[PDB]
């Protein structure tokens, strides 16, 4: 697995690969690692899947019930700790989950929650998590600025994970795309990895080692 | 793996299935486990298939140099007493169970040998994940002075009990036949009863199909002349 | 020390279509080196235009079933007799297999039907209800060796276009019924040939607007 | 931890009309991480190809000995070795360590110069000998080239379609497969000409 | 005791010879004649059988012996020397070919290995 | 111990080697060259366990160095490289194996030609245009496999270099004190002071 | 969780044209001590059904009072108790395989492979297994522990698929369960020469037949058998 | 296995079942664990059937070899040669043999070497996994000096009842005399000692 | 351990040895293990003490309490109050327990409750470590009807062999007899019953 | 997480928090406070398990600001050591105890003095001088018994405070990205944005 979520000038960008294996055996790869827990917030899914789907579309039912409460959208930060709270009332009980909880609102703006099945909540600009995350951060810490337009941004997460995807073995199949904004998320296609790869390859001009 | 060994009037016969496995996954689906120690001694093997097929090589060996160096024909005791040292030495980590049988001056024989090294007499034996589905079998119909016919019969009968209800056998029934005053009739799939049925579909591809990147000739031949 | 769990074998297969969905699956059922029936049906029939098959552990899969159908019975009580959809099928099933997460049920499960839109349509679940729509789904014993071939036969995975040379790819027209059947009898007859667990029969379930129709194919024995 | 699933990879070997064809992934790996995609896996000693998968150390460790062996066999019977006794000296070879094995899953492949004979076998890490007519598969996703040999095969193909059998048998197991792919070659092998392809693959 | 005799009882003498193997050789000049011819499609070896004496069962002592199922040997000289020679070449054709090749010597190689034999006899202690 | 690197450029190969040396708790020295020059043109980095890879490595050495007085001649990279697996292959199958890690950088002087060799302790050998050991290739390949053309310069492979180990000092967790950077070129071996 | 003390054997049944027959020995073994050689291990319930027990005698009891007491509650305020209402063999295995797995989800599981056979209002053949892990299945023969690797195969011979439960007839089905309790009298280390058969038909009934004993064996052979190999005397 | 050698007039008599298992599969319904290592010199064999068949080909290649040298070997020098085996392979071993002979001088004699590898000389001796359920019996029922007839129903009533409560045993009562007068070897069907 | 219960004409008679160890150190050579929870049912004990004691003495107080309600309690009510608690206890119980008993109606009975928590009803029981040793000897010396004196030379003799090979078990042989004339207590010292 | 510092001078405390959190492999952020203000002149530093330690702390604080609400007052930073105290104390013989070390920093407002706990997952409280948790202590305290005066400035105590996390980044393996320091005395808390 590999997921990234990054923020910038636009918002954020949010991009996941698609495979998913049990131990060598590919068994899919067109997984979904983007949970659309509402259309405002995204989450993504790594480590146990069924913990990170079950649990973020339990958050989006937990997120209207607020807002129809409160006659309001929920905050980035509340939506995260509900989730976070949730998931330490079962430590030790062996959930997997490594999620970055993505949203755009007025009073925080663009904001990312890296949540965690040991408890851990961290807010930040740039996250990766995944069995392929070291290589999607090299990309991302080498090339990323706060002022990357909406067209370089979705690049950037493309390319990173196409970078993980090639030298991790546990990720691949193909990426999937999303653009953050404060008037909700939008989608940008899934992409490939074996037709992304000589398509980035030829006009970048990178991978010169792989014969193409 | 479904072996067995059947005596009868004038020589013995055994049997076996024709089914190699890794884990659940079929290898081969007609492989022979009938193996040649001698021309009138045969034996079928069961467990570690390169264990078997090794000690029985081995042993093969040893009894042909035993047999020029004697100016005699060699006898299943033999065949029986070197294989059993053998795996005893190795204390069962030679994972080698074999059915031995054969005819010689002495007359005909049939023995089986477990990899810690003991040896069992009998009239009738199975070994293998389906030798309780043969053994059922051959505890059934087995009668004392059976003819050729009818322990060829037997035999195969009981190996087919291990190919249909035994996951770890199937596939082909091989026979081989000892008879004594007489060469040994190896019978290579004597049964054929799992033939694969005609698929629905050819899936032979359009040429061109694939896509390749680079072609180019291998050198195969030797340095050339000139 | 007690194992609650065991492994029944068996393998299943769910193909959804354009206007058509199918869910196959053998009936051997076994244990270790046994056969402990030749025909014990897999895939269900479960009401509303749905068939379902729990594979792995038997006695979990049988258990899931039956909690699926009765959920399907007080659906009906509790919402004036409307159709549980494929989606909402799913989406239960899924909740199903969570409040077990602690104490799994270890078994793969698939289901097959038309969605609200009257496609075909497959859901695929892991042990503890994760869960997605799928085109094409091996499960069980067999389905590594189903699988890729499936990929290349149905999705036409690495297969170009002849004289193009690996620039265009041949293009993904939809299969009929017919066409899929083909497929799904040739993979269990491959399946039964280098698998022993797999074998005995087929018996394949076919779901239209029609309703649900059933298949039987004998398969090799040994 | 188990050393025949470290560095992956996969050979497939089959027989046609008058000729063989054997092929391979390229992929090198230790574990998730990919480390080379030019590790070829398919070596040949004169006319007789050997496909090895498994450690990749004992893969080179090997090719080094059969190379050593068939040089001298050379040397000796003033002839190159052939297919059914490159087999033996394979199975001899990998029984010697039976307490101490190689952990690889070789592969054989060639014709008999002398009757002309389409050859192919396999072998288990500790040398036990599977000598099919139809195909022979080895490596990390071999449960899926059983899958894909079994439907994909039919016996008496002409090398231009046996070459299409093979690289669709290799090329879509690999892809169910993390440890496998990151390229591919395709020996087709007739009497007294061998033509070797490399495939263009999905990269990840 | 211990084989005491590591040193080479073959040499070179001054004139180039090597006395052993000449006498080795004169030893086999008054051994009884055997014979060898080749034909296209087969080959042939024969010898007399001299009997030491008309009670000996001639039948019994072997002249000519099968090494390996396509591979025969006839001699001249001394008969226990060939004898154990036999045994040897017997077991070489199984220990340094067949259990390595899973098929018999061919007759070339099977023939170097005798000679090798024969040759450390001329130089061993 | 910990990161070594290595690139190869058009006409050279640069090996880049962290100077930290720790023993559990305390880092007991920050300055360590972690290489040894077999022969005038062929260098070797190392990382391993403890006492094994300075055995391994002037084992390595003394045997090269000994070739290169027999013969009057220095092995090509590419006969040193196929020593060192044989070594380390022998080694794994031992009563005690040699848990080392080796990069292998020299300058064919007969080819005119860069080549840098990867071995790992298994005896595992692959010729590649950039390596690395351990956790190194998780951090740096990335990196690498974006920039890297096979026709780049010595300044400019020193350049994608800083990168690199910008990258593992912002995103690893131990602190490897920087690296000792070498290049391999027809002229020799030659140390980067400033780095 | 625990481990079983005192055991019970195979239990062996197949399918014939008007209803079924099963059999079970009458030993209750305690480990390799043979202790108890006059067990009951099949269990009829009304005339309809018959239901064999192996593994632990002391669930197998538990079990035995379990369907004694279904007995007595069907009968509460139920005028067809012995007619419409009465128990099918259905309504028995689906109780039980209700308890199995109840009783290993609650990882206490009673330590027993369940067969229960029997004949079904419409006359329909009944015959179905259940096991301490709540697995069931069904077959026209089927047989637990030894007699699932040795009888089935044998019965198999009998009746090798559904349509050839029409052309066995009982005595032809009856002498292959004789036949099968031999072979497992001379390879199964746990079992003895006594043992009950039951025939449940759909026209006759129920048939019990106790105090069977393993007949015709041959022996004879072993005379001429000497040594481990060598031996001659 | 149930097994047993007891001294009498005579001689000396072995007995023995014949089921062989694996776990609760009997691999041989109609083994013979009597063997010969001498012409007069028999044992019984229980323990590891590997280990049993090899120290007893063992044994019997020693008294062989003794014979072509110092004549016939004494029945104390057979055990001697057992127990030597058997003590010093200790670790490596799991072998309980029971050792009967006859001699003319000293008649009858039977020895017992449990695993340990000790030697111990007695009057009759009984042995193996059945023979536990027995100790009673035999003790209650033995005489001294008893007939070939008594002697074969002590045996035959005792095997019986060790086959009847010890699943490991079965099969038919095997047993070998040995007298002046010869080798005499008996064989008794389950139908004939159940009933007892 | 060695414990048995015999039915015989006029009722019942139960027997036991006397000796308790921990390891192999003899705690009590003078332990009653026979035990009484009604008038004409008693029990012989054998496993855990503490586990046998505590289950006693609860049935004890449930045959009390069932006197005061209904009457004498059957001998089979006994074995099964026995058996609910070893059954229900089985996973926290080490006790094999022997129930024996006098009616008028139904006479003398014998129930023998082994570790599992299982009943099995039988002319005589035999258990404990020692029993082993005596199922040969028992099963070929019971008679059903014995007379009193006939029963009590069957469990003395089968004691002392009980006794004489199991190191577990020793002492005096304590027997209780169960008839329409009462409750008779026996004793046997070691000078009498090893000389047997 | 990692190295948590403090040191009372003579008429403030000064706590110094590394700001790296590392999750495995990566270093996912380098600019983490770990601390949390209990009250206006009381603040409470953190290092342990993941998730328990900011749940703690976070509960701690809800606990007195309701105190603070409730009695309209400010509790002592004795007060307040105790309560922690014994809420660890309380949560070591738990089902699952909370696996947090803490230092709390305060300035006592009636006795107009600077006051540092340290107290331990344990429940192991001590007032000191100066204090660390896990092995911080084992770098650090041979140059706070040096240095050390109770009469030391807050500028001194920073210099002090330097010459710590200079040995720190020395010779500890990890690379926890410096430290935040915080000043609690008589005016309140603030932070030094330059360190
Ligand atoms: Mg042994
Ligand atoms: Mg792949
Ligand atoms: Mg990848
Ligand atoms: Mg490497
Ligand atoms: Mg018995």
């Amino acid at each position: 697995t590999t997921t990234l979520a990054f923020r910038f000038q636009g918002g954020i960008i949010v991009a996941v690969d698609s495979r998913a294996t049990a131990g060598n055996w590919v068994a899919s790869q067109t997984v979904k690692k983007v949970i659309e827990i509402n259309p405002f917030l995204l989450g993504t899914t790594a480590g146990g899947a069924a913990d990170c789907q079950f649990w973020e579309t339990w958050l989006g039912s937990q997120c209207r019930l607020h807002e129809l409460r409160e006659k309001e959208r929920i905050s980035v930060a509340a939506a995260s700790k509900i989730l976070s709270n949730l998931v330490y009332q079962y430590k030790g009980a062996g959930l997997s989950m490594g999620t970055m909880i993505c949203g755009y609102t007025r009073k925080e703006g663009p904001t990312i929650y890296y949540v965690d099945s040991d408890g851990t909540r961290l807010k930040g600009d740039i996250f990766c998590v995944g069995s392929g995350q070291t290589f999607a951060y090299g990309v991302l810490d080498s090339n990323y600025k706060w002022d990357l337009s909406v067209e370089d941004a979705l690049y950037l997460g493309k390319r990173s994970i196409l970078a993980a995807a090639h030298r991790d073995a546990y990720s691949g199949g193909s990426v999937n795309l999303y653009h953050v904004t404060e008037d909700g998320w939008i989608y940008h296609g899934n992409h490939d990895v074996g037709e992304l790869f000589w398509k980035v390859k030829e006009e970048e001009g990178s991978f010169n080692n792989v014969i193409g | 793996t479904t072996i067995v060994g059947v005596k009868f009037n004038n020589g013995v016969v055994i049997a076996a299935d024709t089914r190699s496995t890794q884990g659940p996954i079929v290898a081969d689906k007609n492989c022979a486990k009938l193996h040649r120690i001698s021309p009138k001694i045969w034996c079928a093997g069961a467990g570690t298939a390169a264990d078997t097929e090794a000690v029985t090589q081995l042993i093969g060996s040893n009894i042909e140099l035993h047999s020029l160096y004697t100016s005699r024909e060699p006898r299943v005791v033999s065949a029986l007493q070197m294989l059993k040292q053998h795996l005893f030495k190795y204390q069962g980590h030679i994972g080698a169970y074999l059915i031995v049988a054969g005819v010689d001056p002495t007359g005909s024989h049939l023995f089986s040998i477990h990899a810690h090294g003991s040896t069992d007499v009998g009239y009738y034996l199975s070994l293998g994940s389906g030798s309780l589905a043969a053994m059922a079998v051959l505890e059934s119909h087995w009668k004392q002075d059976l003819t050729k016919e009818e322990a060829i019969k037997l035999a195969s009968d009981a190996i087919q009990a291990g190919i249909w209800n035994d996951l770890g056998s199937g596939s082909n029934v091989d026979v081989c036949v000892m008879e004594i005053g007489k060469d040994a009739e190896y019978l290579r799939n004597y049964l054929t009863p799992n033939v694969r049925e005609e698929k629905q579909k050819s899936y032979k591809f359009p040429r061109g199909t694939t896509a390749v990147l680079k072609e180019s000739i291998v050198n195969i031949c030797d340095i050339q002349e000139e | 020390q007690f194992n609650p769990y065991g492994d029944n074998g068996g393998t299943i297969l769910g193909i959804a279509g354009e206007d058509f969905a199918v869910l196959a699956g053998d009936t051997r059922n076994i244990t270790d080196y046994s056969i402990n029936s030749r025909y014990e049906p897999k895939v269900f029939d479960c009401g509303d235009n749905i068939v379902m098959s729990a594979n792995g552990f038997a006695a979990d899969g049988d258990a899931l079933v039956k909690r699926f159908k009765n959920s399907v019975k007080w659906y009906h009580f509790d919402h004036n007799d409307k159709k549980l959809s494929i989606n909402s099928a799913a989406r239960n099933i899924q909740h199903l297999l969570y409040g077990k997460r602690f104490f799994p049920y270890y078994v793969h499960t698939i289901i097959a039907g038309l969605d609200e839109d009257g496609k075909g349509a497959v859901y695929s679940f892991d042990p503890v209800g994760s869960y997605e729509r799928e085109q094409c789904r091996a499960g069980g014993a067999a389905a590594s060796l189903i699988m890729p071939f499936l990929d290349n036969q149905v999705n036409f995975k690495n297969q170009y276009e002849p004289g193009t040379n690996g620039k265009v790819k041949k293009p993904l027209k939809y299969l009929s019924v017919e066409e899929v059947i083909k497929l799904v009898r040739d993979s269990f007859t491959s399946a039964t040939e280098r698998h022993i667990q797999v074998g005995d029969g087929l018996e394949i379930l076919i779901v239209t607007k029609d309703g649900v129709r059933k298949e039987f194919y004998e398969l090799k024995r040994d | 931890s188990d050393p025949s699933s470290i560095n992956g990879g996969i050979v497939v070997a089959m027989t046609g009309k008058d000729c063989v064809a054997i092929a391979c992934d390229l992929r090198l790996g230790s574990q998730s991480l990919g480390v080379s995609n030019k590790f070829e896996k398919i070596f040949h000693y004169g006319h007789v190809f050997l496909g090895i998968t498994g450690l990749a150390t004992d893969v080179t460790t090997l090719n080094e000995m059969f190379r050593y062996k068939t040089n001298l066999y050379k040397l000796k019977e003033e002839r190159a070795i052939e297919p059914e006794t490159f087999t033996q000296l394979v199975s001899s070879s990998l029984y010697e360590r039976r307490f101490g094995p190689y952990f690889v899953g070789p592969v054989v492949a060639g014709i008999n110069s002398k009757s002309g004979k389409p050859f192919i076998a396999g072998f288990d890490l500790i040398g036990c000998i599977d000598e099919a007519k139809d195909f022979i598969v080895s490596g990390t996703a071999s449960d899926q080239l059983f899958g894909m040999c079994e439907s994909l095969y039919e016996p008496n193909l002409e090398p231009e379609d046996l070459f299409e059998t093979i690289s669709q048998a290799l090329l879509n197991a690999a892809d169910r497969d993390a440890l496998s792919g990151w390229g591919a070659v395709v020996y087709i092998i007739k009497k007294d000409e061998v033509v070797k392809r490399y495939l263009k693959m999905r990269q990840d | 005791m211990t084989d005491r005799y590591s040193f080479s009882l073959t040499t070179f003498s001054p004139s180039g010879k090597l006395g052993q193997i000449d006498y080795a050789l004169t030893a086999v000049k008054q051994g009884v004649t055997s014979l060898g011819i080749k034909a296209t499609n087969g080959v042939v070896i024969a010898t007399e059988k001299k009997s030491s004496s008309p009670l000996a069962m001639s039948e019994t002592l072997s002249k000519v012996s099968l090494l390996t199922p396509d591979i025969g040997a006839v001699y001249s000289g001394m008969g226990p020397d060939y004898r154990v020679l036999v045994d040897k070449s017997r077991k070489v054709a199984h220990t340094s070919y067949k259990r390595i090749y899973g098929e018999y010597p061919p007759t070339k190689l099977l023939v170097s290995e005798v000679a090798k034999i024969m040759q450390e006899a001329t130089q061993s202690g | 111990m910990d990161i070594i690197l290595g690139i190869r450029v058009q006409d050279s190969v640069i090996l880049a080697s962290s100077k930290a040396v720790t023993r559990g708790i305390s880092v007991l020295k920050d300055s360590d060259d972690k290489t040894r020059q077999l022969s005038p043109h062929t260098l070797m980095s190392f990382a391993g366990e403890a006492g094994d890879t300075v055995q391994f490595a002037e084992y390595i050495q003394a045997n090269i160095q000994l070739y290169s007085i027999r013969e009057d001649y220095e092995l090509s990279p590419q006969a040193v490289s196929s020593f060192v697996r044989q070594e380390l292959a022998k080694s794994i199958r031992s009563r005690r194996p040699y848990q080392v890690n080796v990069l292998i950088g020299g300058y064919d002087k007969k080819k005119n030609k860069p080549e840098l060799y990867q071995i790992d302790y298994l005896g595992t050998k692959v010729e590649l245009p950039y390596g690395a050991h351990g956790y190194s290739g998780f951090y740096t390949f990335s990196l690498l496999d974006h920039h890297y053309r096979p026709d780049m310069t010595t300044e400019e492979g020193l350049d994608l270099l800083k990168l690199c180990v910008q990258e593992l000092e912002k995103r690893m967790p131990m602190d490897f004190k920087g690296v000792i950077v070498k290049i391999v070129d027809k002229d020799g071996i030659r140390q980067v002071d400033d780095f | 969780t625990q481990q079983p003390i005192v055991t019970g054997t195979s239990v062996i049944s197949m399918k014939y044209d008007n209803g079924v027959i099963i059999a079970a020995d009458n030993l209750g073994s305690y480990g390799s001590l043979l202790r108890f050689n006059g067990v009951e291990r099949l269990i009829p319930v009304g005339d309809n059904t018959v239901v064999g027990i192996s593994g632990d005698i002391s669930d197998m009891q538990h079990i035995e009072r379990l369907l004694k007491d279904l007995v007595t509650e069907n009968a509460y305020d139920n005028p067809l108790a012995d007619a419409e209402e009465a128990l099918e063999p259905s309504y028995i295995f689906e109780y039980l395989a209700t308890v199995m797995y109840q009783r290993r989800s609650k990882m206490n599981p009673l330590w027993n492979a369940i067969i229960v056979a029997g004949v079904q209002s419409n006359g329909d053949q009944f015959l179905r297994y259940v096991n301490l892990l709540g697995v069931t299945y069904s077959s026209p023969t089927l047989a637990t522990g030894f007699g699932a690797h040795m009888a089935n195969p044998l019965l198999r011979k009998v009746v090798d698929r559904e349509s050839d439960i029409p052309k066995t007839t009982v005595q032809v089905a009856e002498e292959a369960i004789v036949n099968a309790m031999r072979v497992l009298y001379y390879r199964d280390a746990r079992s003895s020469r006594n043992f009950s058969l039951a025939i449940i038909d759909k026209n006759t009934g129920l048939t019990f037949k106790k105090n069977l004993q393993v007949e015709n064996m041959k022996w004879d052979f072993a005379k001429d058998i000497k040594g481990y190999g060598t031996q001659k005397i | 296995t149930s097994i047993m050698a007891v001294t009498f007039k005579d001689g000396v008599i072995l007995g023995a079942d014949s089921r062989t298992t694996t776990g609760a599969y009997i691999a041989n319904r109609v083994t013979d664990k009597l063997t010969r290592v001498h012409d007069k010199i028999w044992c019984c064999r229980s323990g590891s059937a590997a280990d049993t068949q090899a120290i007893a080909d063992i044994v019997q290649y020693h008294l062989e070899l003794y014979t072509s040298q110092y004549g016939t070997p004494s029945t104390e020098t057979a055990a001697s040669v057992f127990k030597e085996l058997c003590y010093e392979n200790k670790d490596n071993l799991t072998a309980g043999i029971i050792v009967a002979g006859y001699d003319d001088k000293n008649k009858g004699e039977v020895y017992t070497i449990p695993l340990g590898g000790s030697v111990h000389k007695l009057p009759y001796a009984i042995a193996g996994s059945g023979s536990t359920f027995i100790y009673g019996y035999c003790d209650k029922n033995f005489r001294e000096n008893m007939s070939k007839e008594e002697t074969v129903d002590f045996i035959k009533h005792s095997l019986s009842q060790a086959i009847k409560w010890d699943g490991s045993s079965g099969g038919v009562i095997r047993m070998v005399v040995l007298t002046a007068a010869g080798v005499e070897r008996l064989i008794f069907y389950p139908d004939e000692y159940e009933q007892l």
